[PDB]
């Protein structure tokens, strides 16, 4: 059992806390969704390899530029998150998050993850975005960003419905194992 | 940690901690506010348990079982006694406010109506100054502690044996030396997240909405000075 470190990064309401919670939680938060995530060490078996995957969040660190980098030492895979109901959080991926992640974590694989994919066909989300002269992030827009930033890959998930969550974390384990 | 508090905070939420017949007598907004206050106390109890693993298990274990060079244990666990004192006093105050709120004849049914005053006292005056000075020091010595841990594990065989042995229990799966340091560094940035969600369900008493707003501003002020005070030291 090898130990690997995962850190999830991204803007305020990209759903990174919900994603970590839904994955680590045996069951689904039916009664209360916790405000914060402390840490978690997952036992993942991907492609026959048994790995111990430590999971970390950067929620709350977004405004503190000297505190946030303390989350980065020894990271083996970065989940770079954005929200599909927020095309503004995709614009900040290459401008703000990628220069930081590559400076502090050079040669660490990044998976670009589009969260909240369920809101792509939600009526209230499409109405609110139309007032802003916008629409939900299209799959090809996410792939074009992953390509432009040199990401290991692009993935989509929904923490609300659990669709795609297990695949994101197994792929992150595979990316962490490669040397 | 003590069994009494471990059971009082064992449930996934306040709605599951209290009796179902007690829960049913409250307005949904009270249940929602209480759920977040319970999470603040639950995570503070976990934070203090983390600092006790660092002081009693790792720090003290290394002194009593290893012939490590002087000052190396200090470099591994910076300001942990100061941090242990600050958060244990804070936890003591949150736990007593919960006990005060208990229904007579019950050890689980409570509703905390006042919290903001306790949060204002903690994040203001001499107490906030002490946390500011302590977290600025801890965070500036954080990278050097991880590097020093890694050197000791790569060069000393007895240090490897000590770590393998103390971290064997399953209850310590997410609490190794490096995990404990990151858990401590990340603690201070959780407070605004927890206090803002508490404030969002506290518009029933105006003195409470104002108290929770004063405390939210006080925590953000603190984090900004802790961030400004960081100056990473090297091995
Ligand atoms: C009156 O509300 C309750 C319902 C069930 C059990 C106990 C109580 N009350 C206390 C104070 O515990």
């Amino acid at each position: 059992a090898i130990r690997k470190k995962l850190v999830i990064v991204g803007d305020g309401a990209c759903g990174k806390t919900c994603l970590l919670i839904v994955f680590s939680k045996d069951q689904f938060p039916e009664v209360y969704v916790p405000t914060v995530f402390e840490n978690y060490v997952a036992d993942i078996e991907v492609d026959g390899k048994q790995v111990e995957l430590a999971l970390w969040d950067t929620a709350g660190q977004e405004d503190y530029d000297r505190l946030r980098p303390l989350s980065y030492p020894d990271t083996d895979v970065i989940l770079m998150c954005f929200s599909i109901d927020s095309p503004d959080s995709l614009e900040n991926i290459p401008e703000k998050w990628t220069p930081e992640v590559k400076h502090f974590c050079p040669n660490v694989p990044i998976i670009l993850v589009g969260n909240k994919k369920d809101l792509r066909n939600d009526e209230h989300t499409r109405r609110e975005l139309a007032k802003m002269k916008q629409e939900p992030v299209k799959p090809e827009e996410g792939r074009d960003m992953a390509n432009r930033i040199g990401a290991f890959g692009y993935m989509e998930c929904s923490a609300k419905t659990k669709d795609g969550v297990r695949e994101v974390f197994e792929m992150a384990t595979r990316a962490a194992l490669q040397a | 940690s003590m069994e009494m508090d471990e059971k009082d905070f064992a449930a996934d939420s306040w709605s599951l901690a209290v009796d179902s017949s007690f829960l049913q007598q409250h307005k949904k907004e009270v249940m929602k506010q209480q759920d977040v206050i319970y999470e603040l106390i639950q995570t503070e109890l976990h934070h203090v348990r983390t600092l006790k693993i660092m002081t009693r298990l790792f720090r003290t274990g290394m002194l009593e079982e290893l012939h490590l060079e002087p000052g190396v244990v200090q470099g591994l666990f910076p300001c942990v006694d100061e941090l242990s004192d600050i958060h244990t006093r804070f936890l003591s105050q949150l736990l007593e406010r919960r006990r005060q709120a208990l229904c007579p004849g019950s050890t689980r049914n409570f509703v905390i109506h006042r919290l903001g005053d306790l949060l204002i006292s903690q994040f203001s005056g001499p107490s906030a100054e002490q946390m500011c000075k302590t977290y600025s020091e801890f965070c500036s010595r954080h990278s050097k502690a991880l590097k020093l841990y890694k050197e000791l594990y790569a060069r000393d065989k007895r240090f490897q044996q000590f770590i393998r042995k103390v971290t064997r229990p399953a209850v310590l799966k997410r609490h190794g030396v490096q995990e404990c340091i990151l858990l401590v560094t990340q603690r201070i940035t959780k407070y605004p997240l927890l206090i803002s969600r508490i404030l969002q369900h506290s518009h029933g008493i105006e003195e409470e909405r104002q108290d929770l707003t004063t405390a939210l501003g006080l925590v953000k002020e603190l984090l900004s000075n802790v961030d400004e005070g960081i100056y990473q030291l090297e091995k």
